[PDB]
RNA sequence: AAAAGUAGU
RNA sequence: AAAACUCCAGUUGACACAAAAUAGACUACGAAAGUGGCUUUAACAUAUCUGAACACACAAUAGCUAAGACCCAAACUGGGAUUAGAUACCCCACUAUGCUUAGCCCUAAACCUCAACAGUUCAACAAAACUGCUCGCCAGAACACUACGAGCCACAGCUUAAAACUCAAA
């Protein structure tokens, strides 16, 4: 299970070819891991 | 006659359980001009203050409600071999009846 | 109403002292030592109004270590300073020692109005390694 | 020294009331125990001597702590004479 | 014969104290999470007294911040000042 | 405890390293 | 000294990886992992070898083998670091613990 | 929060290094320490200044400021007063915490035994 | 294994930050490295002035190269990020998620010690 | 801050 | 207080082979010594136990030799107070040295003064008492961490280690 759940991963692998989008494509896109925590065990963003 | 671990079975005490915040009626058996002194039972008394919302209400043998804070008041310290008990209980005064 | 932590150079801010904003206030540098006070007040954009130490007011040796030695060398802080008009003061209080509350006290008895007070002590994150220790 | 300059041990002076906003600057720094670490680090404090330092002030906490818990568990000890003739 | 007590498994204890980060996942990116356990003073990392996080999950939390120091993701001498009305977990005293 | 044990044979050393020095 | 482009001794029970992708077979591989996975597989290609009872790990002859496999990850190591005193200790108390096992192979 | 204290004095049983090396026997005493106070204080200093910074102005002469001379003397009277009073108020009764005597008293009626 | 590159760049100008942000890829697929994902995590502050190759700084891009390498290319691109002048500070972190982790099922509550002492008349 | 000595059971 | 420093001090920038606040109220790792800035790589012997004054491997700080680095600290030394004197405490400056490389020296209150492995619940002080088994070591004090032999890259060294004379105690 871990290789048919690396298969479809393999897809998304940036390659020596599909790569001039994908340096363009999430430096127009974002991500952000900032999360903070309250006093009960709850994530807000 | 009824055997003792059959009468512990039945027994309100055994029936509570662990007394954390639990509603208990009691008898007040001593005034002191502010602390009351509130026997609901159970192997000591308690010690409560003398509320401004009803404060002549407290008499001997006023029925009052508890929330009766874990019977121990007991803790062991760091250099003690058993525990220092205070034969109290921290039962918190409600209402009467 | 009233936060207490200062209004940061992340814009924007609700705050005008004497129609100004908070970042050109003039700052004010006690230098605390545990014998001296030396007081140094700055333009926001580092231009020095005034200069008055503890030596300076007088005394020359270990009664400058004292409170009211640089008392006095705040009291004398004010009046070189307002020369050009220094109502309004940032405190910079670097180092410990005895004229630190005692020199934060001449800034105002000569009339300026302090409006924060930073502790820049200088402490190393483990940096150098100090003297031997006394043995008293 | 290379970061922004008036954020960090900044207090704010509310309308002309420095001798508490000098209280609450001494306490952060008590409270995190900077005043307590500035005052040690004016002299080398020998390696071996932070161990016997370092552990006279963690045992003292031990003892500090449990005589403020004892003390809190018999403050309710303290009302008056319940029987006084026996 | 039936009567007597029973041997079973201590009943009336609630499942142990799960501390406030206990599934959770600490990053060295996840600066405003990190940003709330430092002093908004001094910068200085709050303890395991104050910070009520165990042992374990605590010492995640000073492997990343001192992580996130060196990388340039989270300043040294303060908290963040745009990170400061974050959900103040971490109990301290000072002006009550 | 006492370093009167100590002390005897601190002197001894001092005394054998000041006259190994000397000649 | 094994090839760099074979698998891990982990993946070689899965009987599809023999037909996947480069990618997936270079993921999957020696190259791409922590060295001690050499070291996995030299237990297991000396196993096959040289004992008649292969994925044992519990008797007298195992554990040599397993020991003289992870002597050699000690040679190895000291080949550089030559002041890491703490793996000369490794080594040293290796090659005695394997002389014990070989004296007990004897008798 | 009491710190752990488990595996930190070196004992028979624990195979370790200790952490603490306590010099007293780490057991409750059945008494408190009594109260420091009262270091060199010297109050009266900061109104002294401005006292004196009538007198290098002026040629010495009191009632230049007669007026605000005064005043350091009403500090120094109030601080006078203030010291005497203190050295009561901390006698007749102190609320918040106890007095050590008024506690002492209390540690007797409930004394930490560590004998058996 | 699989490893983060936590990279801060220097604030230029998206058809020249995509130039410097491909070599640092070629720089990974030239030490045989597969690159699984790009992220950018934006163009904030930097936390402090950094001085870096040679001057001075105060903005910065964050990205993020989650990528798989052999062993012998991590400590061939800290030389690669070193010698470049467009990036700040890149770091080659090992994944968080590699390690998964252990189910903390809470704190327990440790008592004083008992047997400290021994029960002498004192 | 500065104090050194007091003959033998 | 002197002496020194005015080629000085205070801001604000540029700045490190030095040292690693808080976290550290944690109880971790390693045989010990030791180890708490960050990343990564390699990496933490042995499913019986014991086992070296008969070997192999290591061993804080100090110290040696060769070559660097040099912010700060600092034996030695110099200056200045102090004192009856002050070869010390206090002040200031500076060197060896601390650090890096490469080899030695092989010692500590190297002590948690409590050997390893397995197992149970009273001299006095201290850290409660005691079994089984093994190895090491001890048997009055001082002479003696000494002398002589021997070993050692050590040469004012280390390891091992007595006797005579004395005492009726230590
Ligand atoms: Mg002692
Ligand atoms: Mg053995
Ligand atoms: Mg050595
Ligand atoms: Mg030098
Ligand atoms: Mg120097
Ligand atoms: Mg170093
Ligand atoms: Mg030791
Ligand atoms: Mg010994
Ligand atoms: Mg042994
Ligand atoms: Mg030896
Ligand atoms: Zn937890």
């Amino acid at each position: 299970r871990e290789v048919l759940q690396l298969q479809e991963e393999v897809k998304n692998f940036i390659t020596r070819e599909n790569l001039e989008a994908r340096v363009e494509a999430a430096l127009d896109s974002r991500k952000n891991y900032n999360w903070a925590i309250t006093r009960e065990g709850l994530v807000v963003r | 006659v009824e055997s003792f671990a059959s009468m512990l079975r039945h027994s309100p005490l055994t029936q509570m359980g662990p007394a954390k915040d639990k509603l208990v009626i009691g008898r007040i058996f001593h005034i002191v001009e502010n602390d009351l002194y509130i026997d609901f039972g159970g192997k000591f008394h308690c010690v409560c203050r003398r509320p401004e919302v009803d404060g002549e209400k407290y008499q001997k043998g006023t029925r009052v409600r508890l929330r009766l804070l874990d019977l121990e008041l007991t803790s062991r310290f760091l250099g003690a071999t058993t525990d220092t008990t205070v034969l109290e209980a921290n039962a918190v005064l409600l209402g009467i009846q | 109403k009233f936060s207490i932590y200062p209004p940061i150079p992340g814009e924007e801010s609700s705050l005008r002292w004497a129609g100004k904003k908070f970042e050109e206030i003039p700052i004010a540098h006690i230098k605390a030592s545990h014998n001296n006070t030396q007081i140094q007040v700055v333009s926001a954009s580092n231009e020095p109004l005034a200069f008055a130490s503890c030596g300076t007011e007088g005394f020359r040796n270990a009664k400058k270590g004292t409170g009211i030695a640089a008392q006095t060398a705040g009291i004398a802080a004010a009046a070189r300073a307002k020369q050009k008009g220094v109502i309004h003061i940032r405190v910079v209080v670097k180092g410990l020692g005895p004229g630190r509350l005692s020199a934060m006290h001449g800034l105002i008895m000569g009339g300026l109005e302090v409006i924060s007070i930073t502790d820049n002590t200088p402490i190393p994150h483990n940096g150098c390694r100090p003297r031997k220790a006394r043995k008293l | 020294a290379k970061h922004l300059k008036f954020i960090a041990r900044t207090v704010m002076v509310q309308e002309g009331n420095v001798e508490s906003a000098y209280r609450t600057l001494n306490r952060i720094l008590t409270m995190d125990g900077l005043i307590e670490d500035i005052k040690h680090r004016r002299y080398y404090e020998k390696p071996c001597r932070r161990r016997q330092r370092e552990s006279y002030e963690r045992c003292r906490r031990i003892y500090n702590m449990e005589m403020a818990r004892k003390i809190n568990f018999l403050m309710r000890k303290n009302r008056a004479d319940p029987w006084q003739g026996c | 014969n039936e009567d007597l007590p029973i041997s079973m498994e201590n009943p009336y204890k609630e499942p142990l104290k799960k501390c406030i980060l206990c599934g959770k996942h600490v990053d060295y990116k996840n600066v405003q999470l990190l940003s709330q356990f430092v002093s908004p003073f001094t910068g200085c990392i709050y303890g395991r007294h104050i910070t009520g996080l165990c042992g374990k999950k605590q010492k995640e939390i000073t492997k990343a911040i001192k992580r996130a120091q060196i990388m340039g993701f989270m300043p040294v001498t303060y908290k963040d000042p745009a990170y400061l009305k974050d959900p103040k977990v971490c109990n301290i005293r000072y002006r009550e | 405890k006492n370093v009167l044990k100590i002390r005897r044979r601190k002197m001894n050393h001092h005394k054998y390293r000041k006259l190994v020095k000397k000649t | 000294d094994p090839p760099p482009s074979t698998l891990l001794k982990d993946y070689q029970n899965v009987p599809g990886i023999e037909k996947v992708d480069d990618v997936v077979k270079r993921l999957l591989s020696l190259e791409m992992a922590n060295k001690k996975e050499m070291l996995k597989i030299k237990q297991e290609q000396f196993m096959k070898k040289i004992v008649a009872n292969p994925e044992d790990t519990r008797s007298l002859e195992a554990r040599i083998i397993a020991l003289s496999v992870k002597i050699r990850s000690y040679e190895e190591h000291l080949e550089k670091h030559r002041k890491d005193k703490a793996h000369k200790r490794y080594l040293l108390m290796s090659i005695d613990q394997r002389k014990k096992m070989l004296k007990n192979l004897r008798n | 929060a009491t710190p752990s204290l488990r595996g930190r004095l070196a004992r028979f049983g624990n195979p370790r290094k200790p952490v603490l090396k306590p010099n007293k026997p780490l057991i409750l005493a059945n008494r408190v320490g009594e109260r420091r106070r009262e270091k060199g204080e010297a109050t009266c200093i900061t109104e002294m200044s401005v006292m004196m910074a009538c007198w290098k102005q002026n040629e010495f002469r009191d009632d230049a400021c007669r007026k605000e001379i005064q005043g350091f003397l009403d500090c120094a009277a109030r601080a006078q007063e203030a010291r005497k009073m203190r050295s009561i108020q901390e006698t007749l009764g102190e609320s918040g915490s106890l007095l050590p005597n008024k506690l002492n008293k209390l540690l007797q009626r409930f004394p930490n035994k560590p004998y058996l | 294994p699989r490893y983060e590159l936590a990279l801060i760049l220097k604030a230029m100008q998206r058809p020249e930050t995509a130039a410097t942000l491909k070599r640092t890829i070629e720089a990974l697929m030239d030490r045989g490295a597969i690159v699984r994902d790009l992220e950018n995590l934006g163009e904030r502050a930097l936390p402090y002035r950094i001085s870096a190759h040679s001057q001075q700084h105060n903005r910065g891009g964050y990205f993020l190269v989650d990528f798989y390498a052999p062993t012998a290319a991590v400590e061939s691109m800290v030389e690669h990020l070193s010698r470049d002048i467009d990036v700040i500070r890149g770091n080659i972190v090992k994944h968080p998620l590699t390690q998964e982790l252990k189910e903390c099922e809470g704190i327990v509550p440790v008592p004083l010690a008992e047997k400290l002492y021994s029960t002498k008349k004192r």
